RNA sequence: GCUGAAAGCAUCUAAGCGGGAAGCCCGCCCCAAGAUGAGGCCUCCCACGGCGUCAAGCCGGUAAGGACCCGGGAAGACUA
RNA sequence: UGUCGGCUCGUCGCAUCCUGGGGCUGAAGAAGGUCCCAAGGGUUGGGCUGUUCGCCCAUUAAAGCGGCACGCGAGCUGGG
RNA sequence: GUGAGGGCGCGAGCGAUAACGUCCGCGUCCGAGCGCGGGAACAACCGAGACCGCCAGCUAAGGCCCCCAAGUCUGGGCUAA
């Protein structure tokens, strides 16, 4: 019978974000987000690997996207369709940048949201010095 | 940014030079200092103000630490003024001069559960030929099957009132400090007794 | 490029003079070259959009020696009776018919001046900004396309 | 409209930059951390007293403090 | 799957009636013509007819067009 | 038993070289294969005809960055919307 993993310890990670490609990056946060990459893969459990992004607002992005890109903010109201270009977000709250970007690539299921906790975004970089710090690329 | 608590105790009319204008009265007792928060201990600038003297049995709450960690008379109520750091120990209304205009916020009356008529001041229906049915009825509310629904915050009866309000721009009149007085321009939400605060109006 | 003191970086050229230094924005991908006692620039390729970025940095490197180097002057007509200008200091005033006499700020880095009560230099140390400054002028009373008022550069007639 | 090449000229654009709408973002007013991403501040009370070897819990008494009940309200169907 | 018009409540579109800005003009100025941008808000009372439609009176910054089962009869009316 | 057929490709009439239009013909699927894969979902388009089991193995269509199985494959060009 395949094999049955069983409690496995946080594996923290630190990722930069520095003239990296928004999608190129998301990819492998989603990708790394769950433990998809550890051999001993189980959708089931859900034994992700806590991803934390440092230098957010330095993401790079393609062609028009600053002035193209568009995102829907739709609240239940009559023309409530509010909508904001990229260079805005970049303003206010970056962070969201890269979130709404892994958030829309892990699955829509209920342990993704569980799998968007192990999701820790700022710009700094500076995160909150816990413990773990294994850096990537 | 000027901020003082006071309460609606009335209002009649006043003769300005030669001209008649409706005021209304409100009270700006002392308002004790008790926290100026720093944006170094919060994020925000304001001032806790007190009012109401109390007695000291009914306050046991650790309110008493509270007062007791600015040492003042436990007040009855006290909230905040944002971006307001003046001085002393106290605020009165000397902070106003016959001139200035304030904006006051206060407490609407309860109007219970309104009707759609007198809530939003609708057109309400036929009272002769139409069916003694829907004198008082919004009548229709959506479409067809498109879109099925009704669009969220569409007017209809229901508790409405006492609720905040904020009037603006209304100037002051004459302030008396001989009793912690203070006369504006009249209309100003809250019945008589309401708890409301005044602030500087943005003219400009 | 005589007497000047262009000083080259990663992805720009601050160039000094009699006038002063100047900063000037160059494109990445171009080799702002210093042979000798002048200035070269080279192009990565020969496809389109290089053509113009050399030709582009080309001059706009020749306009910051040229700024530091003898400056930026433009001339400002005016025609019509009331319409008038009063130098005060920096900032000059003139009244072109309106009810409101013009006030008009002195940006940083030129000095507007007034030889007559029609015509205005627009002494500077950048074609950008003179360039700006100049039209800013036309932009306050356009030529009467009927006659002959508002503020000219020193152009044609609109007649 | 500027500087400005492609394209020695020219051009408001292809790099960049400025001005410009009752519109957009913010500003004003109202709700609002069920913002389960549950934020922050100030102050008050503090030990297990006994089983559980562990881990996971229970029990009668308490503290700060709250609730019930009662008189009552420009608050209110009810409840709050 | 109740069918006009009316009432009540609206909400959305833009191919804009008004107010906003702008180009050209056979644009002196005023006033206007036409095209572009631009829904945020506004877009009257009345006579006749079941009417929609339209004609008319008086005014208006204007008295916009169209979608929503030519919106809405478990909201109303019932003249057609 | 059936004597409403339908979609589709192709060849024609009608239609307007209109219609999820219609009327014959040749074939095909659906019908009755709403059983499976693909096509986001989807009677008829692409793959392929389910006797039952299996925590084996190659492949079909499509696909091989994340939701998603499997290349951010390899090499050479084009396209800045
Ligand atoms: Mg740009
Ligand atoms: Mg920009
Ligand atoms: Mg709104
Ligand atoms: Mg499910
Ligand atoms: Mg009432
Ligand atoms: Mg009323
Ligand atoms: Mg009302
Ligand atoms: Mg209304
Ligand atoms: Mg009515
Ligand atoms: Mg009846
Ligand atoms: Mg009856
Ligand atoms: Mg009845
Ligand atoms: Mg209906
Ligand atoms: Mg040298
Ligand atoms: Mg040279
Ligand atoms: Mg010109
Ligand atoms: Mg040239
Ligand atoms: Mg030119
Ligand atoms: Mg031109
Ligand atoms: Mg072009
Ligand atoms: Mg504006
Ligand atoms: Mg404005
Ligand atoms: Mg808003
Ligand atoms: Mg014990
Ligand atoms: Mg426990
Ligand atoms: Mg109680
Ligand atoms: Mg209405
Ligand atoms: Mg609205
Ligand atoms: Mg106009
Ligand atoms: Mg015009
Ligand atoms: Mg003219
Ligand atoms: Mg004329
Ligand atoms: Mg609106
Ligand atoms: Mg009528
Ligand atoms: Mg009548
Ligand atoms: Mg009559
Ligand atoms: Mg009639
Ligand atoms: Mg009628
Ligand atoms: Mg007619
Ligand atoms: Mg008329
Ligand atoms: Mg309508
Ligand atoms: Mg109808
Ligand atoms: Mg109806
Ligand atoms: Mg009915
Ligand atoms: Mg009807
Ligand atoms: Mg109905
Ligand atoms: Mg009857
Ligand atoms: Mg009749
Ligand atoms: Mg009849
Ligand atoms: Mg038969
Ligand atoms: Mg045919
Ligand atoms: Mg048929
Ligand atoms: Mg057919
Ligand atoms: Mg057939
Ligand atoms: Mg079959
Ligand atoms: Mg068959
Ligand atoms: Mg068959
Ligand atoms: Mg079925
Ligand atoms: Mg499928
Ligand atoms: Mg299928
Ligand atoms: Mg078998
Ligand atoms: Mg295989
Ligand atoms: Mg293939
Ligand atoms: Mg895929
Ligand atoms: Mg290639």
């Amino acid at each position: 019978k395949t094999y049955v993993p069983k409690q496995v310890e946080p594996r923290w990670v630190l990722i930069d974000a520095e003239g990296k490609t928004l999608g190129r990056l998301a990819t492998k946060i989603a990708t790394l987000l769950r433990g998809k990459h550890r051999p001993d893969w189980t959708p089931n459990v859900a034994m992700g690997d806590f991803v934390v992004v440092v230098n957010a607002d330095k993401i790079r992005v393609t062609g028009k996207k600053l002035e193209q890109k568009i995102y829907t903010r739709y609240s239940g109201y009559p023309g409530g369709l509010k909508k904001i270009p990229l260079e805005k977000m970049l303003a206010t709250h970056p962070e969201r940048v890269l979130e709404h970007a892994v958030k829309g690539m892990l699955p829509k299921g209920p342990l993704g949201r569980r799998l968007f906790k192990r999701l820790k975004v700022y710009a700094g970089p500076d995160h909150p010095h816990q413990a773990q710090r294994p850096e990537k690329l | 940014m000027k901020g003082i608590l006071g309460v609606k105790v009335g209002m009649t009319r006043i003769f300005r030079d030669d001209r008649a204008v409706p005021v209304t009265v409100i009270l700006a007792g002392p308002c004790p200092v008790v926290q100026r928060r720093t944006p170094e201990k919060d994020g925000y600038t304001a001032v806790q103000l007190g009012f109401l003297p109390q007695n000291p049995k009914r306050v046991n709450r650790p309110l008493k630490g509270h007062f007791a960690k600015a040492g003042v008379e436990p007040v009855r109520i006290l909230r905040e003024i944002r971006d307001f750091n003046p001085e002393g120990d106290t605020v009165t209304v000397e902070i106003f001069k016959p001139g200035e205009r304030v904006d006051v916020t206060g407490t609407s009356k309860g109007r219970g559960f309104a009707g759609v008529m007198k809530r939003w001041n609708f057109a309400g229906g036929p009272d002769s030929h139409g069916a003694h049915k829907i004198h008082r009825h919004p009548g229709s509310i959506g479409n067809r099957k498109t879109p099925g629904r009704v669009y969220k915050g569409k007017k209809m009866a229901g508790h409405y009132g006492a609720e905040r309000v904020t009037v603006m721009n209304l100037e002051v009149v004459d302030v008396i400090p001989e009793e912690n007085l203070l006369l504006v321009k009249g209309a100003v939400p809250g019945p008589n007794g309401g708890l409301v605060i005044v602030r500087e109006t943005k003219k400009a | 490029p005589k007497g000047v003191s262009v000083e080259v970086a990663p992805g720009r050229v601050k160039v000094k003079g009699p006038k002063g230094e100047l900063e000037v924005p160059v494109s990445p991908e171009m080799r702002v070259v210093v042979e000798e006692g002048v200035v070269r620039v080279e192009r990565p390729s020969d496809e389109r959009r290089h053509k113009s970025l050399h030709g582009l940095t080309r001059t706009l490197i020749a306009n910051a020696v040229k700024g530091v180097s003898e400056g930026y002057s433009k001339e400002l007509l005016i025609k019509g009776i009331g319409y008038r200008a009063r130098l005060v200091g920096r900032a000059l005033e003139l009244t072109v018919g309106f009810s409101h006499p013009v006030v008009v700020e002195p940006p940083e880095g030129i000095t507007f001046e007034v030889p007559e009560p029609t015509r205005v230099r627009v002494s500077g140390i950048d074609k950008q900004k003179v360039g700006q400054v100049a039209a800013n002028i036309r932009a306050i009373r356009k030529p009467s396309a009927y006659h002959e008022k508002g503020i000219y550069y020193a152009g044609e007639p609109v007649r």
